[PDB]
RNA sequence: UCGAUGUCGGCUCAUCUCAUCCUAGGGCUGAAGCAGGUCCUAAGGGUAUGGCUGUUCGCCAUUUAAAGAGGUACGCGAGCUGGGUUUAGAACGUCGUGAGACAGUUCGGUCCCUAUCUACCGUGGGCGUUGGAAAUUUGAGAGGAUCUGCUCCUAGUACGAGAGGACCAGAGUGGACGAACCUCUGGUGUUCGGGUUGUCACGCCAGUGGCAUUGCCCGGUAGCUACGUUCGGAUGGGAUAACCGCUGAAAGCAUCUAAGCGGGAAGCCCACCUCAAGAUUAGAUUUCCCUAAAGAGCCGUUGAAGACUACGACGUUGAUAGGCAGGGUGUGGAAGUGCAGCGAUGCAUGUAGCUAACCUGUACUAAUUGCUCGUUUGGCUUGACC
RNA sequence: AAUUCCUUGUCAGGUAAGUUCUGACCUGCACGAAUGGCAUAAUGAUGGCAGCGCUGUCUCCAGCAGAGACUCAGUGAAAU
RNA sequence: CACAGGUGAUCAGGUAGAGAAUACCAAGGCGCUUGAGAGAACUCUGCUGAAGGAACUAGGCAAAAUGGUACCGUAACUUC
């Protein structure tokens, strides 16, 4: 059974799943527009948006907490430099998913993940 | 607070006021005992080793060493069985649940006072 | 929660030290005995020159369990050992002293001299 | 484990009577006028009057 | 013999002054609007049809919209019918009202609901089949069914054989439950028991048939 | 049946019989009572755990209301096991000159098969049901369930020389079984919080991260769950079984029977719960709609619903999901800074920081009035009515 | 008794209960002295029996993680 | 067979460590030529488990448990 449970498995260990979404969040923060699988796109909203929320107020503790969960000093500086003071007044929903068909290699449902407000 | 609005109403109307106490403290619980027809208050002194805070569903277990063998009792906090609770000694512990004291007996089953 | 082949401390002045449950009485396939339930035991360790010899088969009452006994308010009451008090051939205590506390589920008519001699009755 | 007699061609085709191909739902985008799958961006990137590139 | 439809709101406890905890469950009782009264002359049997809750207009069909309009009641989230008798069809007129007042404290009631669904389940959980040895050379049949029949005689599996399949998600009735408290201004119905289903599910409460 | 039908026992899962072990109803009794003994009726339920042995069995221990006798390829190895029997090694006793042999023993010794059809358990698609649609339903029928202890009282009464000790009535409390549920008591809780060992890295310190079973350890939310909780097995109706009758002749009497009128079982039929119009006899009621309508579906957001389905909710006239806000819960005292200390560390700022799935809200993001299917009053005969 | 059929021999011990085990008896179907007899420290992935510890072996299974199973896309067997 | 097997010798970094064990890394080399979903039964491989603790079973099979260094201490028996 799966009643009221949350989270994805995606055929990975939890250590792999944690590292894969850390990489995706860093990639989405750099390019601001990535193409990925739709199930991965939907779950990326649960790891990437809470980092943007905590960067809305900037402090060493918050800055250090983001780096703990991101481990990318280039994206953590970008998260608190531009992504923070761009979504300050936005109450969530910092990125949008747009379905873009199916993948050629395996017919996986694809979707673009774009940050709102000029990504 | 963790439940549907209308279960919270059935739960707020049943709340007894009680002094605050953390795990690690020594408390005396006055328990309502009925022999055949007469009501008295039996006292259960001991260490609070665990408490779950669930509003009306709150509970706390108290461990005492009654004549050799150790006894634990998980009192239901908001229950008219509990006449009263008073804290004698405030404890200084590093963990919500003091389950490790079940393997401690004498000079090692003791905890520092919070001042 | 006492079942067959489970060792119980002896909580009375009967000479027995440890007894093992060999039957949970009161039902065809009755699995478990809690406090107040009558069991058949074999005494495994006895005190020298006592009232009960090692290897006797007799009746006992469960007086405290490690699983614990529930109360009407929902509280549980757990002990650190599983203890029993040896009984007669008509299921009556043979004790003049009770060691350790017992619970208040022994109130009745047949286990009254167990509650009165108990140091503490929870 | 295995059959005791070969299935007839008729019986084999009755098992194939639920074997259909899924047909995608399509729509015309308001801006570009192009045909695209429902709830999906158009091949050049337009979805619901919005650009992606 | 008529009851009312509610929504399971979750479980809690009610403490008695004597110091007993009563496991209760909260049932929200919205207005039960009477959408049709069926009688022996028009339908062949006597019953009351009620609705409760709400539906937006866009989600109400024209056929249902006219069914409710004839009664004069707002569209509810569903429509339920209670089998009645002549005594039960006394003050029950079309478009009437059925509150939690139908029940009183200390009354035994029958509650019906859809159980939580467990999906496909094996014989061990669905039918309390004994598990087979976890060790002692047991091959890959630890939670297997075991034998399903005899030999050449009868040479089949009998109908009604206990096997894996869908568990839960079925209509289930629990009888002999007491009404702990009734409150009609807030649409309350506190009942002693378990009440099949999850929080949010529709439950039907009727006076107990055992009596 | 030898171009192969696997042997005993165990496990799992059963199904039936009645020559009935318990419970139920009776007649007789060397039936006072309590207990029995026989025989009749009765198959609705129920009908142990162990020690020994490969055992079935049997003996024994302790229970139980009782621990039934049987059929089912001595039920069940394409469901499991492999202890015995019954391969090849080896040995003892015995027989044989011997190679070897032994319903003699002993130590050891590969159990394959992805299920086509029937059957069964679930879950769908199609078409039909005299136009179509949304709902609600009746119930021909089918299944489930059906067990029982003990205590109190009647009453220490009836009965009995005593020992002992009721029927019939009523009150409670269990055991086994089943269902639902998660409030409680717990279990788990690998995207929650901490402690900590080794090593590597983030420039370095500090702080963190990877890996070592989630590294190990201590707790723990939701959900799931039992050993936890709640509920259930009806004391009712009808007709009966054995059995007991009433009146009553054949047969002046007698006689339960031939006419006629009764009582009477856990058994049968209802009653309870679930399913049920493919009940092709395809039922009923309320509405809605017919020059593509009423609706249904696709698609999307999804759900204590779920293998896929189906079912449920929602799609901007919106709280469906995620986020977000505020709470709750859990962990237990963040970081930084300051203070004390030589230091490890302790203290304060501050019950802090973090907090999955929980609660309540909130359009910030994603749910596009897009497409497809589905019409145009529903044949004929008769009767009543008009 | 790695020998004993009758046989679960008898008696003692161990267990609540022991066709196995240990001790003894001798009625050796059918031991017995280099196809060696009786013991024997140490040694053995050797046989039997009995304990402590420990446990999902079990009462009675529950939850969780990963790989399949299930769905989609691609390739595409088998015995019969 | 682009097959989880087998195939002799040589070189032998760091931090821990007795070590060529083991864990994490260096140089160097790889991610093992179907993926994407879902998160049923059931199977496999693991983790945790109330109370009990061999009641399981042919049999503690499997699992659980023990595990290092130093010091103390250690019985029957013995071929010393």
């Amino acid at each position: 059974m799966r009643h009221r449970k949350s989270g994805v498995k995606l055929g990975r260990t939890s250590s792999h799943r944690k590292a894969m979404f850390q990489n995706m969040t860093n990639s989405l923060f750099e390019h601001e527009l990535i193409k990925t699988t739709l199930p991965k796109a939907k779950e990326l909203r649960r790891v990437a948006e809470p980092l943007i929320t905590m960067a809305k107020e900037d402090s060493v503790a918050n800055r250090r907490l983001a780096f703990s969960r991101m481990r990318s000093k280039t994206m953590v500086g970008k998260l608190f430099g531009t992504l923070g003071p761009r979504y300050q007044n936005r109450p969530g929903g910092y990125l949008r998913i747009v379905k873009c068909g199916n993948r050629d290699g395996d017919n996986a449902p694809m979707a673009y993940v774009e940050l709102v407000d000029r990504d | 607070s963790n439940k549907h609005l209308l279960v919270q109403a059935v739960e707020n109307a049943q709340i007894i006021e009680r002094p605050s106490f953390g795990p690690g403290d020594t408390v005396v619980v006055q328990v309502k005992v009925r022999e055949g027809e007469r009501e008295r208050l039996q006292a259960f002194e001991g260490i609070v080793i665990a408490k779950r805070n669930r509003g009306l569903n709150s509970a706390f277990t108290v461990r005492k060493i009654s004549s050799g063998v150790g006894v634990e009792r998980a009192f239901q906090l908001h229950s008219p069985i509990i006449e009263s609770i008073e804290v004698k000694r405030r404890g200084a512990v590093r963990r919500a649940k003091l389950y490790y004291l079940r393997e401690r007996s004498g000079k090692s089953a003791r905890i520092r006072e919070k001042l | 929660m006492i079942q067959v082949e489970s060792m119980l401390e002896v909580a009375d002045n009967s000479g027995a030290r440890r007894v093992q449950c060999i039957k949970v009485l009161g039902g065809s396939h009755r699995r478990y005995a809690s406090v107040g339930d009558i069991i058949k035991v074999t005494v495994k360790e006895a005190i020298p020159r006592g009232r009960v010899k090692k290897g006797d088969v007799m009746n006992a009452v469960v007086v405290r369990t490690k699983k614990g006994v529930r109360r009407p308010d929902g509280s549980v009451l757990r002990f650190d050992d599983n203890a029993a008090v040896l009984l007669n051939q008509n299921k009556a205590p043979i004790a003049t002293r009770i060691f350790g506390p017992v619970t208040r589920e022994l109130r009745g008519d047949q286990f009254m001299k167990i509650v009165s001699l108990a140091p503490e009755v929870l | 484990a295995v059959q005791k007699s070969r299935k007839s061609r008729s019986r084999r085709d009755m098992r194939r009577s639920h074997h259909h191909m899924t047909v995608a739902e399509l729509s015309v985008d308001a801006t570009t006028g192009e045909k695209h799958r429902r709830h999906h961006m158009t091949k050049d990137g337009f979805y619901r009057g919005r650009q992606l590139f | 013999a008529i009851g009312l439809v509610g929504k399971k709101c979750g479980m809690t406890r009610v403490f008695t002054e004597a110091g007993a905890s009563i496991p209760v469950t909260v049932v929200e009782i919205s207005a039960n609007r009477i959408t049709q009264v069926k009688n022996t002359d028009v339908d062949g049997y006597q019953a009351i049809q009620v609705t409760t809750g709400t539906r937006r207009d866009s989600r109400v069909t024209a056929a249902q919209k006219g069914h409710f309009a004839k009664a004069g009641v707002a569209a509810g989230r569903g429509v339920w019918e209670f089998r009645a008798n002549d005594s039960d069809l006394e003050g029950r007129e079309i478009g009437g009202e059925i509150l939690a007042d139908l029940f009183e404290q200390g009354q035994m009631v029958d509650v019906t609901g859809n159980s939580k669904g467990k999906g496909f389940q094996g014989g061990v959980k669905r039918h309390n089949f004994s598990m087979q040895d976890a060790t002692h050379g047991n091959s890959v049949s630890h939670r297997a069914i075991g034998s399903t029949g005899q030999n050449q005689s009868p040479g089949k599996v009998f109908k009604g054989k206990k096997m894996p399949g869908q568990m839960g998600n079925k209509r289930v009735t629990v009888q002999g439950l007491e009404v702990i408290s009734v409150d009609v201004e807030k649409g309350l119905l506190v009942i002693k028991g378990a009440i099949p289903g999850a929080t949010g599910g529709d439950v039907i409460v009727r006076p107990s048939v055992k009596a």
